[PDB]
């Protein structure tokens, strides 16, 4: 999952754009958020929820398996996420229990992050030097063309 | 611009450079051909590629190399192996008879009818070359062949053009291993001829080399292609600076700068910390505060001096890779904490730091690993006079005995150098005890 | 018009003049390739103070570029911004340096000091009339300093009549890489305190701590220090270079930041510096933004003056603010801490308030102060010339360069001088 | 305008500051990120007594949390609301404590004390101006007790004039799990009560019996204790910041609370408890509420009353109430039992009456009084001081550290002061 965040202040951009984990357990339903961890990333990663169930609405009710899927957003205790995509076994176990995949999604990157290192792109391009290998070879070798002016 | 010419001197040393080479072709992408692949770069010689190989219009890097022996056996072999197009013809430079270890045969009766021919090859060379920042000379104390003819080429050399640098890596003797005992001999007469003309001498000892090779190597069968590939790894490292691009350079200036305090004492130390296997380097980890501790265990030098036996002047590190310099100074700052480690008064900083962004390499068929940090050292120290000392209490039983002078005298000479040479070392050892006291 | 003349010196300098350049392009705006996008009518109309016109909407940098391995010159070329200066601008000798500031200062010199002061003179007699030059080196920088004595020197009998900014680095308390720092050291200041007006400390360890305390990035770069640096100059800079009813001239600064002959030397300091959430968890306010700038961790020059006392502090503000917050912070930290300053000079600070913030943010600040804390630093680089001195380690190399001990003899009494003055004026 | 300043330390302390921040946000009408939901006009007028404003809508909060354990502020951070407090606000060393007394006084806390200072100082700049501070913590927990003494004993000088609330737990008559937990009690009680003006008193077997007579519910979680807790604080903390005929400070309430200055000891007092019949099957009447107010298993902070005498008591009504109904209730009271007062001081009873209903139920109160009634608490605790240093077990580690039996000697010597002091003033 991944989730979007603006910026006041700083000198660089509008917004940052975030990546995240979601794990749903199968034991008490319990779901936690992490964070991978990037260097230089300055922000505190780690672990964002710890273990607890979640609220869906109001009443007390409980975010249950049944009612998941690809390509679902929702909001939780205030920031809101969206599902891009998932892994073997989860998307094998759903299928088993049926539930209709939706067509997949790209999972944006963040500019700030790629801005920090560089372009990744192409190089090499110097001046034009292949004389020997057109003098050895053709030595000698000429053309003979009949031409007419008028 | 910044390129150097490379003097491989005696039948000893002569496999090495060959090694070295090959280990230069790789990284450049130099085919056993001579020319590129199809992207072309070729031009006014103005790339990488220049500070090594002088490639003319040719599409063929040749090497600012020579190569000089007075045995044809290894140099026939080698013109009759793949890089033999790679090499120039004369600059493999031939004779027929050996200096049979004796430094004063290879010094006298043979030096007068070669010096010639290699002084015109150096001079045909230097011509066309512009930088001309110094001179790597590949030789050996105990040389059968290159001692003494190296010590009358360099003598000639340092009285000829004297203002640039001039850099000397040898095979030390092995302290308690014999291979001729011509050995104290031919080391004694080539170190008091040259300490008024060397620059810099930096030292290295098979007996180490095997060690560390069945100790992180963990290969008990090893092979001089394996001591030839690490010591090649060596200068490599050492000339990457002016190789490539990097964040800050340095240059063999500084380093004769920096290094040696004095005149005369100018005898540093090399060692290379991540020494180590494919495998291990694989399933284990890499970084700056394990390869700075390495850099000071006492166990991968290689030269037989205990550490707390002597005492420290001058140290560079060469960092070559991924680094940032935060944690590199701050672990260098915790080895200046750590208490065991015993600076001289003489040097509160000694740090020479040279940071080079661009990874090291590895060689197909080869044994070393994937490094992505590499660190070089180059340390000055007090404790290498242990093998002066070593030295002499042999020196003075087989002259005391008298052995095998009749063979120098023989070949023609006499025993006034040999007296003279034990006091010049007697001074040298004065003088680093006279440094070492505070 | 009154202009300045750029002048980047030694390896240090070859990478700050760049990230420098690059941030001022980036203000008024200039594209790397040079043609002027309209944004903002007054980064277009006060230019001239730095760029001069080409043709086509292109402009050329007033700088000058020195050093003597073109591969610096190659890098910096190759650099996101090589391309908008000048081949004619850059100058360098055949020879390596390899920091003997006595083989750069008789002999290295001596061949390129002739053209440098042809470029150097040609600029400034295109131009019409200067405040003056500001030179970027390091005061251990070998080449640097080296270069910069002289060209001081010259420039100062052939025009005594200007500016003398001198932006300069400081060596590592903990670690100084080159041995011969400490002679670098004395036989740069012995002649640098006698020809500069203003010299700048900053130091590399105290960017360290910076990174430490307000980047939390773990890995940073010193292109990023050299980002920090760059936004320094380009502050102090910006007063010149914007309406807003406030005093901006360099020589409106030195007489009121300079009492004595001897005192020349300055602690720079940067405002609000965003930590990693701090950006829309913090509130800028001109109180915080004080009590930020009047901080020991924001500070980065040398070491903290909380041993010493504070003589005279000028402050630039920059954004739409109003007199009276800064009118009222200055009293209220005269009061408070009414004892760290030296009773000699009342109310020492110096205010200046420039209406245009930089691209991005709303209000901001820059410091300088004048006050004792270079002592423990040239206290330092005395032990060790004393423990140098001592015994003529790798002076061999000086005296075949051609160089006599009295030399060092007098540089010493010259820094033992200012140590003394130093101390004596405030204790 | 008159703010508080909160503190948050010791890893129970560390529950409470984030359930009673939690509760007070959610009075308040605030997400989890801090954006406002516009309900209350009168809450958004009064917000500024706690929350900064940091722009875009975010209301950091004036606290700040302090322990030494890296995970335990993971967790708290990791928390639902965790993401409210500051990333700047997290000071914290790199090492456990041991739950040591002499260890986080002098071994850690030096160290560390110095961070918190700079930033308790930065913020205290901030705002403007305080009735005084408030600390969670633990008197039993180990970090929390060791930070706190040295704290309090810091402010004390430099703020001698504001108002030092201390909020603590005490471990349970029958079982205190630590074994070192009296010695770590009677080393704190003694710097406590030499720098204290108002304590909460409080124990969770009381709690627990509670939610065995009232909630019904057999298993409860230590987080619905700290929802209690949280509660019975937000009492006091009504006042300011609604409307209303009564006194707010916390001065008016403590000169009339304290009738001498070696009185600090204070009993929370909640109001009417829900059971799953009662939210339809009460009856709100003032008569039953105050009946409950002074009911013996209303109380909850350590045990029976009944064996003691009152001596000062207060209650603050939440509610659109009345005050004469109140005031006959207080008459009546007294005429039934006016037994277990004192002469000393008749009327012992003030109201005050805040005016907006909580965030439930109409009307409600708030109960805070002082009696004779910590005699057998401290008195328990001190023959297990005296059993334990009978023959010093345990005490090698303390020496170890540094310590010596005297200042157990003298600590003791207060703690019999005060049985005998209290035993008089009732007899
Ligand atoms: N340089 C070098 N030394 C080796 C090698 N293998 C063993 N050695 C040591 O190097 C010394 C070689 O020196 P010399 O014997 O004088 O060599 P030389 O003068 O060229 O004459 P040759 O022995 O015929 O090669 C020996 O004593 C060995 O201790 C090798 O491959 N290269
Ligand atoms: N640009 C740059 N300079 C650095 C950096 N780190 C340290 N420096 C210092 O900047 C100084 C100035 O460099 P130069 O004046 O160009 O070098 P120099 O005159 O040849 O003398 P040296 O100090 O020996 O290099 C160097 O001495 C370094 O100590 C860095 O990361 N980037
Ligand atoms: N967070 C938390 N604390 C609890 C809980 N239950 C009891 N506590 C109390 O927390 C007390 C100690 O907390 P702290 O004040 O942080 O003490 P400390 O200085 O960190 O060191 P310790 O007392 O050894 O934990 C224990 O003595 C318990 O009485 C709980 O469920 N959660």
């Amino acid at each position: 999952a991944y989730f979007q965040e603006d910026v006041p202040i700083s000198m660089e951009e509008h917004y940052r754009i975030r990546h995240v984990n979601i794990y749903y357990y199968l034991e008490d339903d319990s779901m936690s958020v992490i964070e991978p961890v990037v260097e230089n990333s300055g922000i505190p990663q780690g672990k964002l929820i710890k273990r607890q169930r979640f609220t869906k609405n109001d009443m007390g009710d409980h975010y249950h398996w049944k009612d998941l899927n690809r390509g679902i957003n929702l909001t939780v205790y205030g920031k809101t996420f969206r599902i891009v995509d998932c892994d073997r076994f989860t998307q094998d176990f759903l299928e088993s229990q049926g539930i209709e995949l939706n067509p997949s999604e790209k999972i944006p990157l963040d500019p700030y992050t790629q801005l920090r290192k560089e372009p990744v792109r192409k190089y090499v391009t110097p001046s034009d030097f292949d004389q020997l290998k057109q003098f050895l070879t053709f030595d000698k070798q000429v053309l003979r063309f009949y031409a007419i002016w008028d | 611009m910044r390129e150097c010419i490379s003097i491989h001197v005696g039948q000893a040393g002569v496999q090495i450079g060959n090694a070295c080479w090959e280990l230069y072709c790789l990284e450049h992408g130099i085919q056993p051909d001579g020319q590129m692949p199809s992207d072309k770069t070729i031009g006014g010689g103005d790339d990488s590629f220049n500070t090594f190989f002088s490639e003319t219009g040719a599409g063929k890097h040749v090497p600012r190399a020579v190569f000089v022996d007075l045995e044809p056996t290894v140099v026939d072999e080698v013109r009759t192996g793949t890089y033999r197009q790679l090499f120039h013809p004369e600059q493999l430079i031939t004779g027929k008879e050996d200096a049979a270890n004796n430094y004063a045969r290879g010094h006298y009766t043979i030096g007068k009818e070669i010096v010639d021919l290699v002084l015109d090859r150096i001079r045909k060379l230097a011509d066309l070359c512009t930088g001309l920042q110094g001179f790597l000379i590949f030789h050996s104390f105990g040389g059968g062949t290159g001692s003494g003819f190296a010590s009358l080429l360099m003598e000639r050399l340092s009285v000829d053009y004297g203002k640039k640098s001039k850099l000397e890596f040898a095979i030390y003797p092995a302290p308690q291993v014999s291979t001729a005992v011509v050995e104290p001999y031919n080391s004694i007469l080539t170190t008091h001829t040259t300490l008024e003309h060397s620059d810099c001498a930096f030292m290295v000892d098979n007996e180490a080399i095997y060690d560390i090779c069945r100790r992180n190597l963990d290969i008990e069968r090893p092979t001089y292609t394996n001591l030839n590939r690490l010591i090649g790894q060596i200068v490599s490292s050492i000339t990457a600076s002016l190789r490539f691009d990097g964040a800050l350079n340095v240059d063999l200036t500084e380093f004769q700068t920096n290094l040696v305090p004095y005149p005369r004492i100018h005898f540093p130390l090399a060692t290379y910390a991540p020494v180590i296997s494919a495998e291990k380097a694989y399933h284990e980890q890499l970084s700056v505060a394990e390869i700075t501790n390495a850099c000071f265990e006492p166990a991968n030098q290689m030269v037989k001096c205990d550490p707390r036996h002597g005492k420290y002047m001058a140290c560079c590190m060469l960092y070559r890779g991924d680094v940032v310099p935060k944690d590199v100074n701050a672990a260098i700052a915790t080895i200046k904490t750590k208490r065991t480690i015993q600076f001289v008064d003489w040097c509160p900083t000694g740090f020479k730091v040279g940071i080079n962004y661009q990874p090291p390499t590895v060689v197909p068929g080869g044994d070393l690993a994937k490094v992505q940090r590499a660190v070089c050292m180059l340390s000055n120290t007090t404790a290498i006079a242990e093998a002066w000392a070593r030295l002499d209490h042999k020196f003075d039983l087989m002259y005391a005995k008298r052995a095998f002078v009749h063979w120098y005298v023989g070949e023609g000479m006499e025993e006034g150098e040999f007296s003279e040479a034990r006091e010049d070392l007697a001074a040298l050892e004065k003088d680093y005890e006279e440094v070492g006291v505070d | 018009m009154r202009e300045i003349v750029h002048l980047q010196a030694g390896q240090c300098g070859n990478q700050i003049g760049a990230k420098f350049w690059e941030v001022i392009s980036d203000e008024h705006g200039i594209d790397p390739t040079g043609t002027y996008h309209g944004d903002s009518d007054l980064q277009l109309e006060r230019i001239n103070v730095y760029y001069n016109e080409a043709t086509g909407g292109k402009y050329v940098p007033r700088a000058v570029l020195v050093d003597l391995e073109p591969g610096t010159m190659d890098s910096v070329r190759s650099g996101p911004f090589g391309q908008i200066f000048r081949p004619d601008n850059f100058v360098f000798g055949q020879s390596g340096a390899g920091n003997n500031w006595a083989k750069g200062h008789y002999t290295e010199g001596a061949e390129l000091v002739d053209s440098v002061l042809d470029v150097v003179r040609k600029e400034a007699e295109s131009c019409d009339c200067l405040q003056g030059f500001q030179l970027t080196h390091s005061l251990g920088g070998g080449t640097g300093s080296g270069m910069g004595t002289l060209l001081i020197s010259k420039i100062r009998e052939e025009y005594p009549d200007r500016i003398m900014n001198t932006f300069s680095v400081v060596p590592s308390p903990k670690v100084s890489d080159t041995v011969v720092e400490p002679y670098n050291a004395t036989l740069s200041v012995h002649q640098l305190v006698e020809n500069t007006d203003e010299t700048y400390c900053i130091d590399n360890e105290a960017l360290y701590d910076i990174c430490f305390r307000t980047l939390k990035l773990t890995t940073p770069t010193y292109g990023d220090l050299n980002h920090l640096v760059s936004a320094t100059m380009s502050g102090v800079t910006t007063c010149l270079r914007f309406p807003g009813q406030l005093n901006a001239d360099l020589r409106k600064l030195a007489v009121n930041m300079v009492p004595f002959p001897r005192l020349h030397f300055f602690m720079p300091g940067f405002a609000p510096l965003t930590s990693r959430g701090s950006q829309q968890y913090r509130a800028l306010t001109v109180p915080e933004l004080t009590q930020q700038m009047f901080d020991a961790k924001n500070m980065m020059a040398a070491c903290d003056p909380r041993h010493g006392r504070y003589l005279t502090v000028a402050a630039v503000f920059r954004g739409r603010m109003s007199m009276k917050e800064v009118d009222e912070q200055m009293l209220n930290v005269q009061n408070k801490n009414s004892s760290y300053f030296v009773e000699w000079i009342p109310n020492n600070v110096k205010t200046a308030v420039c209406d245009i913030p930089p691209r991005g943010l709303k209000m901001s600040a820059t410091f300088i102060g004048n006050s004792t804390a270079i002592q423990e630093l040239f206290k330092r680089i005395s032990e060790q010339f004393t423990a140098m001195f001592r015994r003529k380690a790798f002076l061999h190399w000086y005296t075949g360069e051609g160089m006599d001990e009295m030399e060092f003899t007098e540089a010493e009494s010259n820094m033992n001088d200012l140590v003394s003055e130093y101390q004596q004026y405030q204790d």
